C-alpha cells in the first residue's frame, strides 16, 4: 500500500502519520531524516599555494661579458650586472677591475608545503541531493538507508520501498565559485587562471598540485649584488597566499544560512532546513491487519491534566476508554495542533491511558486518533518558564496559535460594536428616507 | 600533515533572558567568537575576544 504525504525538511524531528488502508487497521508510520546532504558538482579550476623563489648559481664572467637568454620558467628573471669585483674566501675572484659581469637568474617554483598547504579553487554547479532516512512502521524496528532526494530513485528500507521527492526549494549555499582550504569553504570569486595579480590570492596558480606548468605573477626583480659579494639579491611581492590566509574572513561554514554544515569529502552542505520534502512509501501488505481482527475502542474521553506550550513535550493528557480484545492500538493526532510523543498504547477492556504532547497553541484543540476511533482533546496551556533551550521545537506555531480566548473576545467586541455603529447609522438613514418619501406621497 | 594540540578556552558563563543569550567570556588568549542565526538570514557575527 502506497502512502503519499509531504514532510518538512527538518533533521532530528520525526514525521508521524497513520497509513489507513481500506479494510485494515491503521498502521503507524514514522519517518525521520538522519541527515540531508546537498552534494554539488565541482570542477577543480586551479590550485594556489605559497611560492618558492629558486635562484641558481650566478655566472661570474671575469674579464669579459655574458648575455641573458629567455627560458621557459615561471616569472623568469635574468640580468647581467657589469662592473662587479667579487671577493671569495680566497681573495679577489676576478682579475680585471671593472670588465667583469655577474649574470643573476631567478624563477618561481611551488614550495614543498604546496603538497599539503594549498587552496583549491572550484567551479560549483548543481549536483545531487542525498539523505539518510530512518523509518519504522507497525511492529518493525527502525531501519535506515541512504536515498536520493530526487523523486525518482526508489530505496528499499526494511522491505518498504521509499521514494523521496525533490526538495521544494532549490536553494544551495555554494556560489558558482568557491575556494576550499583545509576543512573550510569560502565563497570567493577567484581570478581566472592566468589573471591572478601579484600579492593577491591568485599570484600563484597551477592547474593541479603535480602539474609541470606553473603560472606565477610576482614582481620578481633582480637587484645589483653588493660590492665585492657573490650573491643574487632580489625583491619580490610577499606571497598573496600568506596574505589571503591572514585576511580569509568568515568561512562558509560559519555564515551558511539555515544551519547548513559544510563537509569536504565530497564537498557538500548538510542539514539545510529549506522547504519541504514530498515522500511516497509502499508499506508491505503483510504489515496490515483486518479491522475485525483489531480491538474496538469506544467511549473515549480526553482530559488535559497539564500543559505548557514549551518546545519539549510539555503537555500531558489522560484518556479514559472502553474497549474489547485488550491489545496494542496506535495513537496519532492528524492535525498540527499537537505532536504526540507516544506512538501506541496498550488498551485493556476498560480503564484509561496517558500520553504526552507538544503544542504551540495557548488553547490547544486537537483530534486524537485511537486506531479505529478518535477523540477531541481541549485545554489551556501555561507559558514556558525557560527563556532559552538547547533543543529545537517539536511543534509548529500558526498565525492564530498565540491568540487567547480573551483576545478573541476583545476582537469580537471590537468588530461587533464597530459594525453595529455603522449598521445602525445606515438603518436610521434608510428609515428617514422612507419617511420623507411617504411625506411627499 | 600532523595532529597538534590546540588550547581550549574556559567554558563561558551563560545567562538567559527573553529571546536573548548573554555570554560572559573569560579567555586566556585571543579567542575567536562566531555566531549565526539558523533562519533564512544567517546574520553572522565574528569578533576576537582578547579580554573578559
Ligand atoms: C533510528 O532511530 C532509532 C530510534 O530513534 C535509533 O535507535 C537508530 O539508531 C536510528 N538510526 C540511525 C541510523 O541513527
Amino acid at each position: 500500500y502506497e502512502h503519499t504525504a509531504v514532510m518538512p525538511n527538518k533533521v532530528g524531528i520525526p514525521y508521524k502519520a497513520l497509513v489507513e488502508r481500506p479494510g485494515y487497521a491503521p498502521v503507524h508510520l514514522q519517518i525521520q531524516l538522519v541527515n540531508t546532504r546537498i552534494i554539488p558538482s565541482t570542477n577543480l579550476e586551479y590550485i594556489t599555494c605559497k611560492y618558492k623563489t629558486k635562484v641558481p648559481s650566478p655566472v661570474v664572467k671575469c674579464c669579459g661579458a655574458t648575455q641573458c637568454t629567455s627560458k621557459p620558467h615561471p616569472d623568469y628573471q635574468c640580468q647581467v650586472f657589469s662592473g662587479v669585483y667579487p671577493f671569495m674566501y680566497g681573495g679577489a675572484y676576478c682579475f680585471c677591475d671593472t670588465e667583469n659581469t655577474q649574470m643573476s637568474e631567478a624563477y618561481v617554483e611551488r614550495s614543498e608545503e604546496c603538497s599539503i598547504d594549498h587552496a583549491k579553487a572550484y567551479k560549483v554547479h548543481t549536483g545531487t541531493v542525498q539523505a539518510m532516512v530512518n523509518i519504522t512502521y507497525g511492529s518493525v524496528s527502525w531501519r535506515s538507508a541512504d536515498v536520493y532526494v530526487n523523486g525518482e530513485t526508489p530505496a528499499k528500507i526494511g522491505d518498504a520501498k521509499l521514494i523521496i521527492g525533490p526538495l521544494s526549494s532549490a536553494w544551495s549555499p555554494f556560489d558558482n565559485k568557491v575556494v576550499v582550504y583545509g576543512h573550510e569553504v569560502y565563497n570567493y570569486d577567484f581570478p581566472e587562471y592566468g589573471t591572478g595579480k601579484a600579492g593577491s590570492f591568485g599570484d600563484l596558480q597551477s592547474r593541479t598540485s603535480t602539474s609541470n606548468d606553473l603560472y606565477a605573477n610576482t614582481n620578481l626583480k633582480l637587484q645589483r649584488p653588493q660590492a665585492g659579494i657573490v650573491h643574487t639579491p632580489f625583491t619580490q611581492v610577499p606571497s598573496g597566499f600568506e596574505r589571503w590566509k591572514k585576511d580569509k574572513g568568515a568561512p562558509l561554514n560559519d555564515v551558511a544560512p539555515f544551519g547548513c554544515s559544510i563537509a569536504l569529502e565530497p564537498l557538500r552542505a548538510e542539514n539545510c532546513a529549506v522547504g519541504s520534502i514530498p515522500i511516497s512509501i509502499d508499506i508491505p501488505d503483510a504489515a496490515f491487519t483486518r479491522i475485525s481482527e483489531t480491538p474496538t475502542v469506544s467511549d473515549l474521553e480526553c482530559k488535559i491534566t497539564e500543559c505548557t506550550y514549551a518546545f519539549d513535550f510539555g503537555g500531558i493528557a489522560t484518556v479514559a476508554y472502553k474497549s474489547s480484545k485488550a491489545g496494542n492500538c496506535p495513537i496519532h493526532s492528524p492535525s498540527g495542533v499537537a505532536v504526540i510523543k507516544e506512538n501506541d498504547v496498550t488498551l485493556a477492556e476498560s480503564g484509561s491511558f496517558t500520553f504526552h504532547f507538544s503544542t504551540a497553541n495557548i488553547h490547544p484543540a486537537f483530534k486524537l486518533q485511537v486506531c479505529t476511533s478518535a477523540v477531541t482533546c481541549k485545554g489551556d496551556c501555561k507559558p514556558p518558564k525557560d527563556h532559552i533551550v538547547d533543543y529545537a521545537a517539536q511543534h509548529t506555531e500558526s498565525f492564530t496559535s498565540a491568540i487567547s480566548a480573551t483576545a478573541w473576545s476583545w476582537i469580537k467586541v471590537l468588530v461587533g460594536g464597530t459594525s453595529a455603529f455603522i449598521v445602525l447609522g445606515l438603518i436610521a438613514t434608510a428609515v428617514v428616507a422612507l419617511v420623507l418619501f411617504f411625506h411627499r406621497h | 600533515k600532523a595532529k597538534c594540540i590546540a588550547t581550549l578556552a574556559p567554558e563561558p558563563l551563560v545567562e538567559h533572558k527573553h529571546r536573548t543569550l548573554i555570554l560572559h567570556l573569560h579567555p586566556d588568549h585571543p579567542t575567536l567568537l562566531t555566531t549565526r542565526s539558523l533562519g533564512s538570514d544567517a546574520n553572522p557575527t565574528r569578533q576576537w575576544i582578547e579580554r573578559p
